[PDB]
C-alpha cells in the first residue's frame, strides 16, 4: 500500500476573471481504487473530468483531474482525495504561488 | 455446455461413422472416451487444438469457423458398439466438461440369413424351458415379453473367428406350463420364411 | 497409471463410504467424478497438491482428502440413496490430459435384506439346430441377483473364451414393477466340436455383493462377492 | 519510441474483477479499454494504424476472448495461493516494444502482482521471476501446458507488435512530430529566505531546459520538478530555487525548447514583464 501525491495546477498563467483550466493531478498510489472531487470554495465542482487511470515504471498508479475554472482573488479551488492508505481524505488547495 | 449428436447411431459394420461435439467456449483441448455399458471408460483420443493429428482408424477433426468436432470412425467393426463421450477443456486452467454422449451401434452384415427358432435342452437343475431365435438379419426388432412370467432378451452379435461367421439371435424364457417355443416371439415381427422345427 | 478401491461397494444409508484412488504418475491434480446412467460424468471434488481439496460442482454429500500427493479420498459420512452411481478418479500433471481410473460401482441400500447373488444354469443346444446348421450354440441364465453387478464369462476345457461368445448388455429386471436381475449370454461352436463328449463348457457368473465385514442377519448365506457356475459337457 | 499496452486487473472477491487497459505511443495515448465496454476504443484519428477494418476487428475479438478467459483463468488460480482465494487481487500488465533504427526492435510482457514483478513473458514460454511467491510454481508450469497462447503470445510479441506500430508510427507522424511553445511565469513563495518558482506550461514534445539564471552563471541549487501534464497533451514543469530576500534582484529563469526556433524564454525577476503579470494574478491568501 502507498500513499497518493497530489498537486494541483493551471494549464494557463493564472490571471484573475479570464478562464483557465485546472488541474489535478494524483499520483504514486497503490491499490488504484481512489475517489477525486474538485471543489470551489468547499463546494464540489459538477463537470470534472477524469484522465484514463495509468501507471508508472515502479507500477504505481497516477491520474489527472481537470476542470474548466476563472481564478479569482478570494475564490477557493481544492483537491479532495480520498484512498485507503490515508485515514481521512486530503484536501490539497490550490496554491497559484507555489 | 458441450453438446454431443447424435445421440444414437446405428450402422453396419464397413460404414464410416462421425460424431459430432459442439461446445460454446474457446479450445484448449478435446478428449474422447469410449464406454461399454456398466464398464471402464476408455481414453480414444486426446487432441490439443494447437497439435496435429495422428492418421489413423480413428482421428479427430475441428469444424473451420465453428465451435464443433468431430470423431471419425474409419470403416467400424462390430466391436465399436458402445458409448462415446465428449470431454472440453476451454483452457488449460478449466475442468473438463463432458457431454452426454453417443450411442453406437455397430451391426452385422448377414450375408444370408437363416432365421430360426430353436428349443433348447432342459437343464436338470432348471425349471426354465429356453427358446432361441438365431441367425435373423440385422434390421429384425425383437419384442420385450408382454406376458409376465415370460423373459425375453435383446439381440446380441456373437463372432466365431475361426468361421469368420457373426450372428445375431435373442433368448426367450419361462416355467409356465404353456410356453411353446412356436409362440415366444410372437410379438415380435419375424420373417415368414423363419424355420420353426417340428 | 491410476487405480481405484474397492472395485465394487454396497452400503446402507447412514453408513460412511471410503472411496480411495492412487497414482503413481508425478501428477498434481486428482479428480472424483460421478456419473450416472447416462452419462456425463460430473465432478464432486478435486485437489492440487498434498494436504488441499477445492470443491467441484456437486460437492454436497461428500468430502475429500488428499493425504498425499499419491492419493485422493472421497468419503461419504451419511450414505444416502441418491448417491448409488458409478465412481471415477482422474489424475493430470499441469497441465495436460487427464488419466482415468477404472470406476467404481457404488449401491446405497435401505437394507442388506434384499442382496442375493445369482443362480446359473446352462442350457445344451438344440438338436434341431444341429441339424440345420451344422453349429450348437449354449445358452447361460444367471438369474434372480441384485443389485445387478456381475460379469459372465465362459470357459471351454480351462480356458476363457471370446470368440462365439456374446452376453445382453444390461440385465433385464425379472419384476419390471418393484426387484432382482436375470442376464443371458449365449457361446456358438461348431456341431463337431459340441458332439465330443471330451470338450468342457462352464459359464462362468462373478458376482459384487457384500463384504466380509458386513452384518448379516438373513437365514441363507450371506450374499458376499463371488463367482457361481454352471457347466456342460459335449454330446455325441 | 516505447509502444506499451497497460492493463489493470481487480479481483475484489469470487463474484467481483474488473480489467482496464490504456495504450500508449511514447508519451501520447493511443487506446483506451474500459471494462464496461465490449470494444477497444481509438483516443486518437490514427490509432488503426495502418491495419484494415477486418484485421482491426480480428485483433479486436482476439483480446475479447483474452479479457474474458483472463478473468476466469484468475479466478481459478488464486484457490491455488498460499492462504486459498487471497482477496483483494491486484494484477497488472505491461507489454509491448521499443522501437529503434532502422528497423530493430525489443519486445516484453512483465507482469506484477499486488505492486509486485513476478512474471515475464520470455522466448516461448512464462517465467517466476527472482523473489516471486512460491505458489506460483503451479500455477506458471499448467499456464506453460498451453501451447496454443504461448504461439500466440509469441507472434504478439515478435511479430504483431513491432508491424502494428511502424504503421501507428506513420500514421501519427504529425501528432508525434508537432510542437507546442512552453509560456512561462514567475512568482514566490516563503522558506529569512523565499522560493523562487519558473512555471513553464504548454510544451511539446516532452524535454526542456530550465535553470535560474544570473546573468550566463546556472543557479546549481535550481531544483527541477517533476513533468506533470496537462489535459491537452503538452506538459508542465516548474523550477525553483531558494534566495535570501533581497536578492530575488538579477535572476532570470531561462527555458530551452525545440519548439522555440532558438529564440529561449528569459525572465528576469522584477521585469516589467513579470510586474504586469503579477498584477493580473494577484490574490488575498486565504
Ligand atoms: C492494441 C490493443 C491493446 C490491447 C489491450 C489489452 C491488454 C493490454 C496489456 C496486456 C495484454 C497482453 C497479454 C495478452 C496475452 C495473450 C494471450 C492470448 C491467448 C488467450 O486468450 N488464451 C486464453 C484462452 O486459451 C484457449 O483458447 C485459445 C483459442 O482462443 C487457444 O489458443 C488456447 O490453446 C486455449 O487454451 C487462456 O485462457 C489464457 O490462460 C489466458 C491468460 C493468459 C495470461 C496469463 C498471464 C498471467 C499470469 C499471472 C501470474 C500472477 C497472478 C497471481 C494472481
Ligand atoms: C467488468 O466486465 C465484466 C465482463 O463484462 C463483468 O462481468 C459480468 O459480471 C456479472 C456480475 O456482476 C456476471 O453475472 C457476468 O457473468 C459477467 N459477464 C461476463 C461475460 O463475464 C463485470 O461485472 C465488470 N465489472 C464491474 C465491476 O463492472
Ligand atoms: C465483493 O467486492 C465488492 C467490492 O467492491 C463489493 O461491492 C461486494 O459487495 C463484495 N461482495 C461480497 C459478497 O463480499
Ligand atoms: C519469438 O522470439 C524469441 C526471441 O526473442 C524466439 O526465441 C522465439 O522462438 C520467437 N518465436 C516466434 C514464433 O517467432
Amino acid at each position: 500500500q502507498k500513499t497518493p501525491q497530489i498537486q494541483v495546477y493551471s494549464r494557463h498563467p493564472p490571471e484573475n476573471g479570464k478562464p483557465n483550466i485546472l488541474n489535478c493531478y494524483v499520483t504514486q498510489f497503490h491499490p488504484p481504487h481512489i475517489e477525486i472531487q474538485m471543489l470551489k470554495n468547499g463546494k464540489k465542482i459538477p463537470k470534472v473530468e477524469m484522465s484514463d487511470m495509468s501507471f508508472s515504471k515502479d507500477w504505481s498508479f497516477y491520474i489527472l483531474a481537470h476542470t474548466e475554472f476563472t481564478p479569482t482573488e478570494t475564490d477557493t479551488y481544492a483537491c479532495r482525495v480520498k484512498h485507503a492508505s490515508m485515514a481521512e481524505p486530503k484536501t490539497v488547495y490550490w496554491d497559484r504561488d507555489m | 455446455q458441450v453438446e454431443q449428436s447424435p445421440a444414437s447411431l446405428v450402422l453396419q459394420e464397413g460404414e464410416n461413422a462421425e460424431l459430432q461435439c459442439t461446445y460454446s467456449t474457446t479450445l484448449n483441448s478435446m478428449q474422447w472416451f469410449y464406454q461399454r455399458p456398466g464398464g471402464r471408460l476408455v481414453s480414444l483420443l486426446y487432441s490439443p487444438s494447437w497439435a496435429e493429428q495422428r492418421g489413423g482408424r480413428l482421428t479427430s477433426s475441428a469444424a473451420s469457423n465453428e465451435s464443433r468436432s468431430s470423431l471419425h470412425i474409419s470403416s467400424s467393426q462390430i466391436t465399436d458398439s458402445g458409448t462415446y463421450l465428449c470431454a472440453i477443456a476451454s483452457s488449460s486452467f478449466s475442468k473438463l466438461v463432458f457431454g452426454q454422449g453417443t450411442s453406437l451401434s455397430v451391426v452385422p452384415n448377414i450375408q444370408n440369413p437363416d432365421p430360426a427358432v430353436y428349443q433348447l435342452r432342459d437343464s436338470k437343475s432348471s425349471d426354465k424351458s429356453v427358446c432361441l431365435f438365431t441367425d435373423f438379419d440385422s434390421q429384425t426388432n425383437v419384442s420385450q415379453s408382454k406376458d409376465s412370467d415370460v423373459y425375453i432378451t435383446d439381440k446380441c452379435v456373437l463372432d466365431m473367428r475361426s468361421m469368420d461367421f457373426k450372428s445375431n439371435s435373442a433368448v426367450a424364457w419361462s416355467n409356465k406350463s404353456d410356453f411353446a417355443c412356436a409362440n415366444a416371439f410372437n410379438n415380435s415381427i419375424i420373417p415368414e420364411d423363419t424355420f420353426f422345427p417340428s | 497409471a491410476v487405480t481405484q478401491s474397492p472395485r465394487s461397494k454396497v452400503a446402507v444409508t447412514g453408513g460412511k463410504v471410503t472411496l480411495s484412488c492412487h497414482q503413481t504418475n508425478n501428477h498434481d491434480y486428482m479428480y472424483w467424478y460421478r456419473q450416472d446412467t447416462g452419462h456425463g460424468l460430473r465432478l464432486i471434488h478435486y485437489s492440487y497438491v498434498a494436504d488441499s481439496t477445492e470443491k467441484g460442482d456437486i460437492p454436497d454429500g461428500y468430502k475429500a482428502s488428499r493425504p498425499s500427493q499419491e492419493n485422493f479420498s472421497l468419503i461419504l459420512e451419511l450414505a444416502s440413496l441418491s448417491q448409488t452411481a458409478v465412481y471415477f478418479c482422474a489424475s493430470r500433471l499441469g497441465g495436460y490430459e487427464q488419466y482415468f481410473g477404472p470406476g467404481t460401482r457404488l449401491t446405497v441400500l435401505e437394507d442388506l435384506k434384499n442382496v442375493f447373488p445369482p443362480e446359473v444354469a446352462v442350457f445344451e443346444p438344440s438338436e434341431a439346430e444341429i441339424s440345420h446348421t451344422q453349429k450348437a450354440t449354449l445358452v447361460c441364465l444367471a438369474t434372480g441377483f441384485y443389485p445387478d453387478h456381475v460379469e459372465l464369462s465362459w470357459w471351454v476345457n480351462g480356458k476363457e473364451v471370446h470368440s462365439g461368445v456374446c452376453t445382453d448388455p444390461q440385465p433385464l429386471k425379472e419384476q419390471p414393477a418393484l426387484s432382482r436381475y436375470a442376464l443371458s449370454s449365449r457361446l456358438r461352436v461348431s456341431a463337431t466340436f459340441w458332439q465330443n463328449p471330451r470338450n468342457h463348457f462352464r459359464c462362468q457368473v462373478q458376482f459384487y455383493g457384500l463384504s466380509e465385514n458386513d452384518e448379516w442377519t438373513q437365514d441363507r448365506a450371506k450374499p458376499v462377492t463371488q463367482i457361481v457356475s454352471a457347466e456342460a459337457w459335449g454330446r455325441a | 519510441y516505447t509502444f506499451r499496452c497497460l492493463q489493470m486487473s481487480s479481483f475484489a472477491n469470487r463474484s467481483w474483477s474488473r480489467t482496464d487497459s490504456v495504450v500508449w505511443l511514447g508519451d501520447l495515448q493511443t487506446h483506451r479499454w474500459s471494462n464496461d465496454s465490449a470494444t477497444i476504443s481509438f483516443t486518437k484519428p490514427w490509432s488503426q494504424g495502418k491495419l484494415s477494418n477486418q484485421q482491426w476487428e480480428k485483433l479486436q475479438h482476439m483480446f475479447q476472448v483474452y479479457r474474458v478467459s483472463f478473468t476466469r483463468d484468475i479466478q481459478e488460480l488464486v484457490k491455488m495461493m498460499s492462504p486459498k482465494e487471497d482477496y483483494p487481487i491486484e494484477i497488472q500488465l505491461s507489454a509491448g516494444c521499443e522501437m529503434y533504427p532502422g528497423n530493430a526492435s525489443e519486445s516484453f510482457l512483465h507482469v506484477a502482482f499486488q505492486g509486485k514483478y513476478v512474471v515475464r513473458f520470455w522466448g516461448t514460454s512464462w517465467q517466476t521471476v527472482p523473489g516471486a511467491p512460491s505458489w506460483l510454481d503451479l500455477p506458471i508450469k499448467v499456464l506453460n501446458a498451453d501451447q496454443g497462447t504461448s504461439a500466440t503470445v509469441q507472434m504478439l510479441l515478435n511479430d504483431t507488435c513491432p508491424l502494428f506500430v511502424r504503421g501507428l508510427l506513420e500514421a501519427g507522424k504529425s501528432d508525434l512530430e508537432k510542437q507546442e511553445k512552453p509560456v512561462a511565469w514567475l512568482s514566490s513563495v516563503p522558506s529569512g529566505h523565499r522560493q523562487l518558482v519558473c512555471h513553464v506550461s504548454g510544451f511539446y514534445p516532452k524535454p526542456v531546459w530550465v535553470m535560474w539564471m544570473r546573468g550566463d552563471q546556472e543557479q546549481q541549487g535550481t531544483h527541477r520538478g517533476d513533468f506533470l501534464p496537462n489535459a491537452d497533451e503538452t506538459w508542465y514543469l516548474q523550477a525553483t530555487l531558494d534566495v535570501e530576500a533581497g536578492e530575488e534582484a538579477g535572476l532570470a529563469c531561462r527555458v530551452k525548447h525545440s519548439s522555440l526556433g532558438g529564440q529561449d524564454i528569459i525572465l528576469y525577476w522584477g521585469s516589467l514583464h513579470h510586474i504586469l503579470d503579477a498584477q493580473k494574478m494577484v490574490w488575498n491568501h486565504r
